[PDB]
C-alpha cells in the first residue's frame, strides 16, 4: 500500500 | 369520452416528436412519490416511479400542473412529473386522509368542538423554514475530490492532481476541468432576497466576497447546463458535510489511505515542511474518516493508482451512458 501510495502521489503535483 | 382520448393521443405524439429535443434543465426531489398512480397525469401508465432524492431532466413544457422529463437512470424513458404547485396539492392530499389535521382532536370528542380548520391547519402557516419539495440542482452533478488530507498540502495536491490528469486525458474532448479559487461552502438559497445586490453600498456584505461565491454558483450552474462533465478543483473542501445542504449536491469522491501509519509515513517521505503540518493533516484525516460511507458517493480505497483510475472511469462511463 505504501509502495502504491508513494510513487503515485509523487508524480502529479510533484 | 372522446376528448380524453384525443388529449392522450396528442400528448403521446408530442412526446414522440420531442424525444429528440435539447434538454432544458434538471431538478431534484426530496419526497417519496410515484408519477403513474396519480389520476391527474395526462398519460396513464407511463408515469415516473421515483423515490426521495432523485434527479429529473426536463426538456419541454406541458402546463402549470405537469412537466415532461426523463430520469438520470440508464435507458430511462420520457414521463410526466407533477409541478411544484401540483406536488404541493398532492402533499396536502397526503395529510388530509387522516381523521384530523388541525387542532381539534378526535379522541372520542365529537359534536361539541367543531373547530373549523383555521389558518394553522393549512399550508399558509409553517413558514418559519418552508423547505421546498423541488430544488433546481445543476444539470450535471459536479465531481469533487476530498481527502485524504487538507487541500493545499503536498500529499493531497498530488493525490488529487494525478486523478485530475487521468480524468482529463481519458475524457479528452468531453470534459471541462477548472480550478475554483473562490470559496464554495456558502452556497445558500434562502438567506435573503438579495444579500449585497450592489457593490457600491459599502455595507458589511457589499464589501465582502460573498457575491463572488454566488457568481461562481451561477457559473457552475451554467457550465452544468452545457451537459458536459464538470470537475471542481476548489481548495476549500475537506468534508462533504460542508457541501451537503447546498443546491449543487456534488458527486463526492473520497480518496482514503487505509491506515494512519501509511499516511504519516507518506507525509514523512515529503520532508520537514510537511512534518510541520503533519499534526493538522492527521487530525483532518481522522475526522474525514469518521465521516460515514453513506455520506460519500464513490470511494477510492485501492492502493494502486490504476485500479482507482479505472474505478472512477467506470463510474463516470455509467453516468455518461445513463444520461444519454
Amino acid at each position: 500500500d505504501l509502495k502504491g501510495y508513494l510513487d503515485w502521489i509523487t508524480q502529479a503535483e510533484d | 369520452e372522446s376528448a380524453r382520448r384525443e388529449v392522450e393521443s396528442q400528448a403521446q405524439q408530442q412526446l414522440e416528436r420531442a424525444k429528440h429535443k435539447p434538454v432544458a434543465f434538471a431538478v431534484r426531489t426530496n419526497v417519496s412519490y410515484c408519477g403513474v398512480l396519480d389520476e391527474e397525469c395526462p398519460v396513464q401508465g407511463s408515469g415516473v416511479n421515483f423515490e426521495a432524492k432523485d434527479f429529473l431532466h426536463i426538456k419541454e413544457k406541458y402546463s402549470n400542473d405537469w412537466w415532461i422529463g426523463r430520469l438520470v437512470k440508464e435507458g430511462g424513458d420520457i414521463a410526466f412529473i407533477p409541478s411544484p404547485q401540483r406536488l404541493e396539492s398532492i402533499r396536502l392530499k397526503q395529510e388530509q386522509k387522516a381523521r384530523r389535521s388541525g387542532n381539534p382532536s378526535s379522541l372520542s370528542d365529537i359534536g361539541n368542538r367543531r373547530s373549523p380548520p383555521p389558518s394553522l391547519a393549512k399550508q399558509k402557516q409553517k413558514q418559519a423554514e418552508h423547505v421546498p419539495p423541488y430544488d433546481v440542482v445543476p444539470s450535471m452533478r459536479p465531481v469533487v475530490l476530498v481527502g485524504p488530507s487538507l487541500k493545499g498540502y503536498e500529499v493531497t495536491d498530488m493525490m488529487q492532481k494525478a486523478l485530475f490528469d487521468f480524468l482529463k486525458h481519458r475524457f479528452d474532448g468531453r470534459i471541462s476541468i477548472t480550478r475554483v479559487t473562490a470559496d464554495l461552502s456558502l452556497a445558500k438559497r434562502s438567506v435573503l432576497n438579495n444579500p449585497g445586490k450592489r457593490t457600491i453600498i459599502e455595507r458589511s456584505s457589499a464589501r465582502s466576497s460573498i457575491a463572488e461565491v454566488q457568481s461562481e454558483i451561477e457559473r457552475i450552474f451554467e457550465l452544468a447546463k452545457s451537459l458536459q462533465l464538470v470537475v471542481l478543483d476548489a481548495d476549500t473542501i475537506n468534508h462533504p458535510a460542508q457541501l451537503a445542504k447546498t443546491s449543487l449536491a456534488p458527486i463526492i469522491v473520497f480518496v482514503k489511505v487505509s491506515s494512519p501509519k501509511v499516511l504519516q509515513r507518506l507525509i514523512r517521505s515529503r520532508g520537514k515542511s510537511q512534518m510541520k503540518h503533519l499534526t493538522v493533516q492527521m487530525m483532518a484525516y481522522d475526522k474525514l474518516v469518521q465521516c460515514p460511507p453513506e455520506s460519500f458517493d464513490v470511494i477510492l480505497d485501492e492502493n494502486q493508482l490504476e485500479d482507482a483510475c479505472e474505478h472512477l472511469a467506470e463510474y463516470l462511463e455509467v453516468y455518461w451512458r445513463a444520461t444519454h
